[PDB]
RNA sequence: AGUAACUGACGCUGAGGAGCGAAAGCGUGGGGAGCGAACAGGAUUAGAUACCCUGGUAGUCCACGCCGUAAACGGUGGGUACUAGGUGUGGGUUUCCUUCCUUGGGAUCCGUGCCGUAGCUAACGCAUUAAGUACCCCGCCUGGGGAGUACGGCCGCAAGG
RNA sequence: CGGCCAACUACGUGCCAGCAGCCGCGGUAAUACGUAGGGUCCGAGCGUUGUCCGGAAUUACUGGGCGUAAAGAGCUCGUAGGUGGUUUGUCGCGUUGUUCGUGAAAACUCACAGCUUAACUGUGGGCGUGCGGGCGAUACGGGCAGACUAGAGUACUGCAG
C-alpha cells in the first residue's frame, strides 16, 4: 500500500543520513551502512514504517480527526507549506512558538485579535488616529499574521503532527509528547526513536527526500478526507 | 568546605604552640 | 635482570624436565638468582631505594611460591630449600 | 465528589532593593477515594489563590493506585530526592497507620488498612513525593501474570486470590 | 578477584535489562545453568542456551520484553552471599514481593522456589531474590 | 605489546608490624655564587615590631645520619565483572584504500584528557579512568566548642610526633 | 486552655512581678504572667520529680554512611585472620527433614470454668525460639583425593620512558 515506490524516495536521497561522528547510537536499528564518512539508512525498514504511517494517518483523519504540519528548517519549508495548502491543513514554516500545543487558550487570543484588525482594515479606520499608531498597528498586524499562517484553523487541537528534523523542533515534539498526542515523524541518523510513535527513517537535510515524504503524507491525508 | 573551620582549628593550634614556647625550660625543669 | 645465557642455565639445572620455565622450582631459582644479583647491587648503591623496593617485590614473590610448593608437597619443598641454601 | 487534603501552607520570600516579598506556596491532595490520587503544589500571592492552583495542579495529574479491596497489593518502598517511605499491606480492619502526609496521600487515594512509614527527609513535600513514588511501584497481579505468561494460580499465593474473591463479591 | 559467581550472574541480567538488551553472555557453570532453569520456568526469561567458548563454555540468556517495551524483570537481589550466608528453615521461607515473586532455594532435592520448597517441606540456602 | 612454550588457582585484601615519605628543622664535617627567616637602617603611616627599598646571618648546596609531618588532594582505599556513544593524545601489534610517501582508514591491547546517555546525587556534579550496577577485604564517622588539648604511655638529641 | 496538643474572653500589671518541655511570652489595650467567667481532658484521683524503653534508621544484623556536610591511613610490602575460577568422586562437619529425651512449676498466649462482673484463681493445649541421641538428603559451603586453563605467575621476541 506504498504511494511511492523503493526507487522513488532512493533518486531523492533518503538513504543519505549525517556524518557518523554525530550519530545516535540508538539508531543502530535502522543503520544499514557508512560509507565515506557518512551513515547509508536501509530503506526496507523505511518502507516497512511508512506503510505503517500512512495506515494511521488515514484512521485518523477519516474519524474526524486532523494533522498539524511542522516543518521550519529552510529545506522543508515551502513543501509542507503548499501541501497544507493543497490539502487545506494546519502548518507551521517561520517559528515554532514555545507552546501553541500546551498554551492553546493564549495562543488563541492572537488569532482573534488578527481577526479584529483584519474587520478593522476592512471598514478602514486606517486614518482615524495617529500616523505612528496606523503604522505600529500595521507592523503587527504583518508580525501576526507572519508568524501564524495555518494557526487560523485552529479550533480544538491538532490530534496529530507531522514533523521534519525533529532535532531542530525539539519544543514542538516534546509538546505533543507532554499533551500525549500522536507524533509521526522522519528521523535523521542524528535523532532520537524514543521520542517519536511513527518514525519513517530517512534524510531531512535534502530538500528533496523531505518533499516526497511530505507528498506521501500529504497524499494520505487528501484520501482520509475523501473517505470520511 | 568554608575556610572558616580551617580558620578556627589554625586558631588553636597558634596558641597552644605559642603556649609550649612560652614554657618550654619551665617544662623541661619540672620533667 | 638476568641475561639469556644464565637464564638457560639456571632454567635447565633447576627445571622439572627440558621444557618447563614456570615451575615453582625455576621460578624460585630464578628469583634467587635475581635477589642475590640485586642484594650484590645493593651493597654498593645503599641509597637505592626505587630498586630496593623490587627486590622487596622479588623477595615477597619467592615466598609465596615457596608456600605454594610446600602446601603441595613438603618434600619438593625440603629438597629446594637444602639445594638453594635458604633458610625457610 | 472529591476529597481534598491541604498538608502544608509555606511563606517564601524573595529579597528585592525595597525589602522581602512574601508568597503562598500551597501542597494539595487530591483524589475521590476509590484508587486515583492526585498531588499539586501552587504558588500564589494569596493563600486560596495557591490553594485553588495547588488543586488544579492536581486534578489534572491524575495516578491509579493498585487496590486489592481495602489495602495495596503487596509491601514497596518508595524513595524521592531525600525522602523514603515504606508501605506494608495489612488486614482489615487495621486502619490508616501513617504520618500526616502520607496518611493524607492514602486517605486521599482510598486506602483503609495500611502500614506506612517515613524513614528520611522529614520534609513534607518530599515525604509526599515519596509516598507517591512507593504507590507507583506497585503491580497488579493480573499484570504480573501477564509479565511473565502464567496463570494468575501461579503467580500469587491463595491468600491474595481469596481476598480479591471477598471483594468482589462485596 | 572474581569472588561470588552468582551476584556476577545476577549483576550482568541487571544491566543487560536495564540497558535493554536482548542478550546477555558469560561463562557457563551447572550453578548458573540451574538458577537460568528457575528463571525460564517461572517467565522471566524468555529463553537460554549454551554454546562453547574459547576456553570453556558459555552462557546465553535471552532477556523477555513485554510488546510495549517493558521489563519482565523488576529486580534481582543476592540474599546469602559469600561470608554472611543465609540459610531458611522449611518453615520460615522468605516471601518476595508478598508472595508476587520468586525466591530460589538451594535444598538437598535441588534448585527450588520458596513455593516448592515449602509444599515439599525442606529448607536450604536462599540463594537470590527475583521480582 | 605479540607468541602463547611452561606451572596449574600458586589469587585478593590485610588488624597489628616493617619499609619509603615534599619542605622546614636537628647532629657531625665541608662548601657558600645568588637568594634569603632573624637582624639593621630608609620610606609609608596617627602608629608601622608589615607590605616597598638598601644591606644581610642561619638556611638553601654536598657526605653520613635523625625527624616523620603537608591543601602528603582527584579532599575519591585496594581487587574484580558488567552498563550508549563522540572526539583529542601517548605506547604496541595487525587487515584493507594503497600512492603504500600519508594522523590513509579500520580492528585490537595498554595509558592519559574533554564532551556527553542510562543511572546516581541534597545540589553542585560523576558518568566505561563512576560518585552507576554488584561481590570480597581493610581504614574511618556518630552535634558544635572544650580538644587533637590535659593526664599516662611510646618514639625523638631537640623541635616535637 | 499560643503551637506541638482537646479547650478563649474580661480585668490587674507593664522588660516589673512572673511563666517556660522547645519555640519563646512580660514596653498600660498579654487568648503565653496573676485572678475571675467559660471550656477541655481525666476522675478517687489528678499533676510534678526521678529512672528505663519507644519515638531515634541517633551504633543502622533486620536497618546508616565516608568528593564538597563528621568520616579513605601520605604510599606500599607483608604476618595472623577474612575471602576465593571450571570440573569428577567421596564424607555428611556446617545446612536440611523426621523421630526420641529434655527444655520444673509459675509467667505469656488460646480455649474453657469459678468467684454477682473484673482484677484474680484453676484446668487443658501452645510456647519453652535451645541442647543431646537415632535415622534420611547431598543442591550449596567446608574437608579429602584428583583433573582443567579463562585468574595469577614464568619463558621467548620486541617496545617506550
Amino acid at each position: 500500500m506504498a504511494v511511492v515506490t523503493m526507487k522513488q524516495l532512493l533518486d531523492s536521497g533518503a538513504h543519505f543520513g549525517h556524518q557518523t561522528r554525530r550519530w545516535n547510537p540508538k539508531m543502530k536499528r535502522f543503520i544499514f551502512t557508512d560509507r565515506n564518512g557518512i551513515y547509508i539508512i536501509d530503506l526496507q525498514q523505511t518502507l516497512t514504517y511508512i506503510d505503517k504511517a500512512y495506515e494511521f494517518v488515514k484512521e485518523t483523519v477519516a474519524h474526524g480527526g486532523t494533522v498539524l504540519f511542522v516543518g521550519t528548517k529552510k529545506q522543508a519549508q515551502e513543501s509542507i507549506a503548499e501541501e497544507a495548502t493543497r490539502v487545506g491543513m494546519p502548518y507551521v514554516n517561520q517559528r515554532w512558538l514555545g507552546g501553541m500545543l500546551t498554551n492553546f487558550s493564549t495562543v488563541h487570543k492572537r488569532l482573534q485579535r488578527l481577526k479584529e484588525l483584519e474587520a478593522m482594515e476592512q471598514t478602514g479606520g486606517f486614518e482615524g488616529r495617529t500616523k505612528k499608531e496606523i503604522l505600529m498597528l500595521t507592523r503587527e498586524k504583518n508580525k501576526l499574521e507572519r508568524s501564524l499562517g495555518g494557526i487560523r484553523d485552529m479550533q480544538k487541537v491538532p490530534s496529530a503532527v507531522w514533523v521534519v528534523d525533529t532535532n531542530k523542533e525539539h519544543i514542538a515534539v516534546g509538546e505533543a509528547r507532554k499533551l500525549g498526542i500522536p507524533v509521526i515523524a522522519i528521523l535523521d541518523t542524528n535523532c532520537d526513536p524514543d521520542v517519536v510513535d511513527y518514525p519513517i527513517p530517512g534524510n531531512d537535510d535534502a530538500i528533496r527526500s523531505a518533499a516526497l515524504l511530505t507528498k506521501v503524507i500529504a497524499s494520505a491525508v487528501a484520501e482520509g478526507l475523501q473517505a470520511r | 568546605g568554608s575556610v572558616i573551620k580551617k580558620r578556627r582549628k589554625r586558631m588553636s593550634k597558634k596558641k597552644h604552640r605559642k603556649l609550649l614556647r612560652r614554657t618550654r625550660v619551665q617544662r623541661r625543669k619540672l620533667g | 635482570a638476568l641475561t639469556a645465557e644464565q637464564k638457560k642455565e639456571i632454567l635447565g639445572q633447576y627445571g622439572l624436565h627440558d621444557t618447563d620455565t614456570g615451575s615453582p622450582e625455576a621460578q624460585v631459582a630464578l628469583l634467587t638468582k635475581r635477589i642475590q644479583d640485586l642484594t650484590e647491587h645493593l651493597k654498593v648503591h645503599k641509597h637505592d631505594h626505587h630498586s630496593r623496593r623490587g627486590l622487596l617485590l622479588l623477595v615477597g614473590r619467592r615466598r609465596r611460591l615457596l608456600k605454594y610448593v610446600a602446601q603441595v608437597d613438603v618434600a619438593r619443598y625440603r629438597s629446594l630449600i637444602e639445594r638453594l641454601g635458604l633458610r625457610r | 465528589n472529591y476529597i481534598e487534603r491541604v498538608v502544608s501552607i509555606n511563606r517564601v520570600s524573595k529579597v528585592v532593593k525595597g525589602g522581602r516579598r512574601f508568597s503562598f506556596t500551597a501542597l494539595v491532595i487530591v483524589g475521590d477515594g476509590k484508587g486515583m490520587v492526585g498531588v499539586g503544589y501552587g504558588k500564589a500571592k494569596e493563600v486560596p489563590a495557591a490553594i485553588a492552583k495547588g488543586v488544579e495542579e492536581a486534578r489534572k495529574n491524575f495516578f491509579r493506585v493498585p487496590l486489592i479491596g481495602s489495602t495495596i497489593t503487596h509491601p514497596v518502598q518508595g524513595e524521592a530526592a531525600a525522602g523514603v517511605v515504606m508501605l506494608r499491606p495489612a488486614s482489615p480492619g487495621t486502619g490508616v497507620i501513617a504520618g500526616g502526609a502520607a496518611r493524607a496521600v492514602l486517605e486521599c487515594a482510598g486506602v483503609h488498612d495500611i502500614l506506612a512509614k517515613s524513614l528520611g527527609s522529614d520534609n513534607a513535600i518530599n515525604v509526599v513525593h515519596a509516598t507517591v513514588a512507593a504507590l507507583k511501584l506497585l503491580q497488579r497481579p493480573e499484570e504480573v501474570a501477564a509479565r511473565r505468561g502464567l496463570p494468575i494460580e501461579d503467580v500469587a499465593p491463595a491468600g491474595m486470590l481469596k481476598a480479591r474473591r471477598e471483594s468482589e463479591a462485596l | 578477584t572474581m569472588t561470588d559467581p552468582i551476584a556476577d550472574f545476577l549483576t550482568r541480567l541487571r544491566n543487560a535489562n536495564s540497558a535493554y538488551h536482548d542478550e546477555v553472555t558469560l561463562p557457563h557453570s551447572k550453578l548458573k545453568a540451574n538458577i537460568a532453569e528457575i528463571l525460564k520456568r517461572e517467565g522471566y526469561i524468555s529463553d537460554y542456551r549454551t554454546e562453547d567458548a574459547r576456553v570453556g563454555k558459555s552462557l546465553v540468556v535471552q532477556l523477555k520484553y513485554g510488546p510495549s517495551r517493558e521489563r519482565s524483570i523488576a529486580g534481582l537481589r543476592r540474599v546469602s552471599k559469600p561470608g554472611l550466608r543465609v540459610y531458611a528453615k522449611s518453615t520460615n521461607l522468605p516471601r518476595v514481593l508478598g508472595g508476587l515473586g520468586v525466591a530460589i532455594i538451594s535444598t538437598s532435592s535441588g534448585l527450588l522456589t520458596d513455593r516448592q520448597a515449602a509444599r515439599q517441606g525442606v529448607g536450604g540456602e536462599v540463594l537470590a531474590y527475583v521480582w
